[PDB]
This record gives C-alpha cells, sequence and structure tokens, in this order.
RNA sequence: UUAAUUGGAUUCAACGCCGGGAACCUCACCGGGGGCGACGGCAGGAUGAAGGCCAGGCUGAAGGUCUUGCCGGACGCGCCGAGAGGAGGUGCAUGGCCGCCGUCAGCUCGUACCGUGAGGCGUCCACUUAAGUGUGGUAACGAGCGAGACCCGCGCCCCCAGUUGCCAGUCCCUCCCGCUCGGGAGGGAGGCACUCUGGGGGGACUGCCGGCGAUAAGCCGGAGGAAGGGGCGGGCGACGGUAGGUCAGUAUGCCCCGAAACCCCCGGGCUACACGCGCGCUACAAUGGGCGGGACAAUGGGUGCCGACCCCGAAAGGGGGAGGUAAUCCCCUAAACCCGCCCUCAGUUCGGAUCGCGGGCUGCAACUCGCCCGCGUGAAGCUGGAAUCCCUAGUACCCGCGCGUCAUCAUCGCGC
C-alpha cells in the first residue's frame, strides 16, 4: 500500500501531540483554560480576544 | 466552568475573521459580528462591494456558508452583507486601500497625499501614515506624513484612535503600511470649558 | 413560590446593571418580593508571557487579564412575572440561567 | 515639586475674571461653586482649580496683584 | 574526543537565554528502509494500463520487493517541460516584533527678521522643578508630539445590597465540669448587627499658621488629620540611531534541492570528559543536631480532572469510593517559632557527597538516560588571596506555599 508510507502516527502526549491552532508549530503552547496557541500568536491577537493590560 | 465557556466562544470569531480577511481581500472586508439566537446564528459582513462578495447572483455565499459551517462551528449560519459604517474613519480600510494602490503601480507619494487629503476632508481631527520598505533603492527606508492633533501615549491614545496595518507584495519585496486616524470627537482631558450663564 | 434563582455573568460591567434593573422593575411593577442583586466574587483570569520572539536582550514580560463579573437574584414564581422575564432580551455578551428550588 | 500645571491657570484666570463676585475666600465654598460653572468631570482637577482661585482672590483683594 | 556529539547569542545589552525541565515525537544531527510530479505533451493502453491481497523467502520488521495467482476497470515519470514542498543560503535584500542610549528631556513647525551661503533666532540669561516644569528680561510672537494630565490596585468614612458568605444579642433540645448557684461544646429556629463580597458617592488643595525668596515662581518648619507636600506601587517608551537580535513562530523577494536538501517509519545523539568560566543549592556546627508534644497564612487551580471517608501496607503506594461544570465539594490542620529530655566543642550524634542489595508509580518502551522508598558504607570541608555584586521601609536578610512546563520528573521562571 502506497498509503502506508506517508501517513503519520496518532500520538496522545509529548511535545508532538499538540500544535498551534493558527500558526502550526510544536513547542511553547498555552494550555491555560483551554485555548491552544503559541506564545507568539497569543501576544498579537489578545486585545481582540477581550483581554486588556492593566498592570 | 464558565471561563472555559467565555474564552471558547471568543476564539471562533477570531478564526472566522482572520480567514475572511484573506478571502475578501479585495472588496475591503470591513469586519463582522455574530448574533447567537435560538435554533441558529446569524452573521453580518460589512463589505465595501456587495457585488463581489455576493457572487454572480448568489453563487458564492453558498460556498461561504458551507465552508463556514463545515470547517468552523456555527451549526446553523445565515450570512448577509451590508455597507460600511464610515469608510473614511476606519483605519483598517485605508491601510488596504493604500496597499492596493501601491501594488498596482502608483508612486508611494501620490498615494499618501491622496489618502490624507481624503481623510482630513471627510472630517477627522488628525491622521498619520508611515510607509517603510525597499522603495527606490536596495537599502530600506521609512517615511512619515501627518496632519494635526494625534495622541500617542497614555490611556487616551489606546481607545480613541483607530489604527491598522497591512502588507503590499511587489516584484522587489514587501512594504508595510500603518495608519492611525482620530475620530472627529476627541475630547482629551485637557479640553475643559466653561458652561456659562 | 419555588423561588426561582437567576444567575447573570458578563465581562462588560455596565451592560449587566441594565438587565439587573429590568428584572428589579418588572418584579416591582407586579406583586412579588425579591432579593436584590447579590454581587459574587469576580473571577479574573491572568496570563503571563515573555515579550520577545528571539532570546536576546533583557527579559521583560506582559500581564494580560480578563475579568468576569457575576451576580445572583432570588425571586418567587408568578406566571404574570415568570413570563414577564422572558421578553427581557439579554445582550450578546451576557449569560443567563434560570432554575427553581 | 508641586508646580501648578499649565492648563489650570489658563482657565482659573478666565473664570476669576468673569464672575468676580461669585467667589469668596472659603475653600469648600469655591470647591462647590466650581463643579457647576464648568463641565469638568475629574475630581482632582476641580480641587486644584479651587485652590488656585482661592489663592488668587486672597492675593488680589489684599492689594497688589501679581 | 565522536559515525553524530545540530544550530543562534560573546563587555554593559552572551552564558537556569531561544519560554530549550530533549527516553519515542520535539528534530533541524549521524546508520538504515520506503513513499511523493495539479497541468500540457511522448513511447503504450478495454486482446486489458494505473492501481490492490490469504501463504512463503530477503529483511531489524514489513505484499516494501520476489515466489505464488487472484482482483480491479481506464488511463499513462518508462520520456520532456512545469509544479508542490523545504527548521536548505542570505537578518548586510525586506515587513512585523523586541533589547539599549532612556521613562532620559528632548525633537520639530507657521509667519517675521539676521547672514552671499552651510546655517541661526524662537530652543538664550537669571532664579526654581523629577522634568524645554515654571516666574521675570529679551527679533521674536504663537503652536505640535514627548513630560504632566489619563488607566489599574492599596490605606479611611457613608449609602444600597444578604446566598453558596458571617453568628453578637434573644428561643428550644442534647452533652460535659468543682455537682452547679456558675462555665463550656454542638445542633436547629430566626437576623444581617460585626467581618466579608462590590456597585455608587465623600476625603487633600501648599488649603491653614510662622520663616526664606521680590511682593512673583517656588522652598523649609508646625498644626488638625486614616493619610501631606507626583499620597504609596504599577501600565502607557516621542522624532531618530544602533548595517544591534530574530528568515529556526507566522508572512516574504532572489539564488540553489526537485524523485532529492521534499514526506513517513525503527535504532542511536543532543545526557560524551585531562580541563578554564557564569549563575545557584547544601554545609564548614551551640546565634546548633536529634527525639516527643504545642501555635497561627495568602495568592491561585480542578470534568482527559480535583478526591473528602472507610479498609489493607513499616514506607513509597494499592483496592473501594460520596460531593463537585465552583463564595457550596476538594487541593489545605505550612515552615522558620515555643516547652521538655539527650549531646558539650570534637572531623563530632557536625557534613551527606559516592557506592551494594531489595520494594513501587507514569509509560506503546526505563540498559544507554526517568522519578520515589527501606537497610548499610560515610569523600572534600574548621570562615575563604588579590578582587567584585545587591539593597533607603513593611524595603534588605531568614522560612515555607501556589501556578507555568507536565503521561511521569523543579536546586528554574512568575506570584503569595
Ligand atoms: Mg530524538
Ligand atoms: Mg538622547
Ligand atoms: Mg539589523
Ligand atoms: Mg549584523
Ligand atoms: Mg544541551
Ligand atoms: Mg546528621
Ligand atoms: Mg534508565
Ligand atoms: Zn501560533
Amino acid at each position: 500500500a502506497k498509503a502506508d508510507y506517508n501517513k503519520r502516527k496518532p500520538r496522545k502526549f509529548g511535545k508532538g501531540a499538540r500544535r498551534c491552532i493558527r500558526c502550526g508549530q510544536y513547542g511553547p503552547i498555552i494550555r491555560i483554560h483551554g485555548l491552544m496557541l503559541c506564545r507568539h500568536c497569543f501576544r498579537e491577537v489578545a486585545p481582540k480576544l477581550g483581554f486588556r493590560k492593566y498592570e | 466552568a464558565i471561563e472555559r465557556y467565555f474564552i471558547r466562544e471568543a476564539v471562533k470569531e477570531m478564526l472566522i475573521d482572520e480567514f475572511l480577511e484573506k478571502e475578501l481581500r479585495r472588496a475591503g472586508y470591513g469586519g463582522l459580528d455574530i448574533k447567537k439566537t435560538p435554533l441558529g446564528t446569524k452573521v453580518i459582513i460589512f463589505a465595501a462591494n456587495p457585488g463581489y462578495v455576493i457572487g454572480r447572483g448568489g453563487r458564492r455565499i453558498r460556498e461561504l456558508t458551507r465552508i463556514l459551517e463545515r470547517q468552523f462551528g456555527l451549526e446553523n449560519p445565515q450570512i448577509d452583507v451590508q455597507e460600511i459604517k464610515n469608510p473614511y474613519l476606519n483605519a483598517k480600510v485605508q491601510a488596504v486601500r493604500i496597499a492596493q494602490a501601491l501594488e498596482r503601480g502608483i508612486h508611494f507619494r501620490r498615494a499618501a497625499y491622496a489618502a490624507m487629503r481624503a481623510i482630513m476632508s471627510n472630517g477627522a481631527r488628525g491622521v498619520e501614515i508611515r510607509i517603510s520598505g525597499k522603495l527606490t533603492g536596495e537599502r530600506a527606508k521609512s517615511v512619515r506624513f501627518y496632519q494635526g492633533y494625534l495622541a500617542k501615549v497614555g490611556n487616551p491614545a489606546e481607545t480613541l484612535v483607530s489604527k491598522g496595518y497591512a502588507q503590499a507584495l511587489l516584484k522587489l519585496g514587501v512594504i508595510g503600511v500603518k495608519v492611525a486616524i482620530m475620530p472627529p470627537d476627541a475630547r482629551l482631558p485637557d479640553e475643559i470649558e466653561i458652561i456659562e450663564k | 413560590m419555588q423561588k426561582a434563582r437567576i444567575k447573570l455573568a458578563s465581562t462588560n460591567v455596565r451592560s449587566l446593571e441594565e438587565v439587573a434593573n429590568q428584572i428589579k422593575q418588572i418584579a416591582e411593577r407586579t406583586g412579588v418580593r425579591m432579593s436584590g442583586p447579590i454581587p459574587l466574587p469576580t473571577k479574573r483570569i491572568r496570563i503571563v508571557t515573555r515579550k520577545s520572539p528571539d532570546g536576546e536582550g533583557s527579559a521583560t514580560f506582559d500581564r494580560w487579564e480578563l475579568r468576569i463579573h457575576k451576580r445572583l437574584i432570588d425571586i418567587e414564581a408568578d406566571e404574570r412575572a415568570m413570563r414577564q422575564i422572558m421578553r427581557i432580551r439579554v445582550p450578546e455578551d451576557v449569560t443567563i440561567e434560570i432554575e427553581l428550588i | 515639586g508641586k508646580i501648578r500645571q499649565g492648563f489650570i491657570k489658563r482657565v482659573a484666570r478666565e473664570l476669576f475674571n468673569k464672575y468676580p463676585n461669585e467667589f469668596t475666600r472659603d475653600f469648600e465654598h469655591n470647591k462647590k461653586k466650581v463643579e457647576e460653572l464648568t463641565n469638568v468631570t475629574s475630581k482632582k482637577i476641580r480641587n486644584r482649580i479651587a485652590g488656585y482661585i482661592t489663592k488668587l482672590v486672597r492675593m488680589k483683594e489684599e492689594g497688589k496683584i501679581l
């Protein structure tokens, strides 16, 4: 089968189990209260997600 | 709990908006809003060209609904387009207008003065543009144009002014455009008057 | 009787007081007692992050924050009012939940 | 360095030379008289305006005006 | 040093930094194996192309190939151009973002005047301020952005609220002690008194006295006050520069790879060790070590998850399992501190590195290389050369706790 040599594996833990919902990278991903984004994308989309910086 | 509800239904809008930006790149997609009622939702898109967004008599919105319901949430959608609230006081439309004008072939100085004259005509207090790329050379540069009062730091220059950013791909490279417009009702704290007798 | 219990919760503070006073007035106009809006503790979600993409330069951080205001109302059940609080038409950034005891 | 600001003088001098009799020397009297003659919505701004006008009137009435 | 020990950063402003606590993946690195050309044309194709399997060899393992013969029903990398895809090159081709000069006090404009001109004046002088913040004089008179104002917390008072929060004064019942006159503990009925939670107002202005300075800007001292002279702590970083860092977060032009430098899978490495260095943790003991008792917190988190309560085990842990989508149930009776007994200035009852054997948890997999428990063995270390760092008040020092990363593992980061 030529569909058995370009197909991945279903991980369920470890850095390779989750990827950013908008960029697509593994690594530093935010998992607080559910949203799943980079540390880089959350910083330039937050003020539209509702957040604000008070201090 | 309840926070997991609030910040799960705030992300869907982010994704929908960030996709429709690309898709309706032209016709100047202005922004949207979701009204969630029983038995289904209802989407609104303030385009700048109802013709192009609708399609050829309704042969595009079908694809928009199927795509917006199969890849996204929004189990029962109903789209309809509208016309912009104030296209000359919304920075994130002027940014794309100037970016388009640039990548069509105009020189970068005619575009900026056209835009600033139009904006300060339709009744703004102050505007500021800033272009920076590989224009006229092989070492990059940066230029600035402005007209009047415009606050830059503090709290008032975070909620009153309107700012937007865009790109403009070309044959050499990219060019960034960044606008910032002040609505005609500024009312900074310093503007104290005397209600007289 | 059976003392319905309604729980509003929203992120904009102003747009909550107006539905609160709607409920208060509706109750008042008809004949029914009520326990005024009892403020419950705010739940503020906080997210600390770095600031620079690369790793060079000093280390400076951000503090994003999101606050969620809650309330609580106790009221009796009269269909003249139990219905009157159905055409109330909450805004889109508010949550409402009704349940009796 | 409690330097009086720039835009506080430029209005206190305008309403101390417009209603020169509605302003006594009391602090808490002027402090009420200021909120309703203007459209100020702050709270620490009316206090400094009141203080400056009180200084002004007690410095003028007693003679030389600087 | 190695088959590979992948790269970027080198004074401030590189070295617990790339959220970098890497068993597989993450992964870019060494050994091996297999898949991938939308689209236009070429050899060929219903006498049947592309394309798929029970069993057996090769193989680390595999219809991946070959042996074996079954099937499927139209296309065709065996040929040419193109095209996906690229953690491949270039931050000295760019965008966006961020560090530093610097939360420093600067940077300009309109008109007029002075110079043939680059330019100047305003923006200079005198005193004052945290400040190009002010008050006076002046070929200057007015303005814009930065500073201040603005936003969020803390400390004091008042009004409106009373459940899932609190229980003082009344009212019943039960139970204990000097046997009860007195005192104490639980319930349940009722109430928002006090605390608390959080919406709205009040309060401080050099305002009031004395002295400097001109009599102006302003600066010292004293009251009354919960608070005093930006009230205390934070958020917000101007025009520009730094050919500073990032193409290895996303976006992106040019040049190379294009049956490979693209896409998957198994095993290794980033954890190697004569050595120089940065930041930390534990000690060198009495301003202490051990054993038994006694005291008092806050922030935060939980449905792929938090586990009260009961029972097995010496300990790690194991078998059951209420209540919780949250001011309700759970994490959660903190440690330094105090009283009583042993040690008595010793490489020790100080110090616990290094090693042997046995029991467990997470995991698809614990040798390379995870974490936890019990018994045993017991290294350097007796206060530190020239040098150098951080701190002005609920601050420095000393002691513990919670989130993040996370299937397990905190000498770290950010808060209490
Ligand atoms: Mg690996
Ligand atoms: Mg400078
Ligand atoms: Mg550079
Ligand atoms: Mg360089
Ligand atoms: Mg390493
Ligand atoms: Mg010992
Ligand atoms: Mg091991
Ligand atoms: Zn991302």
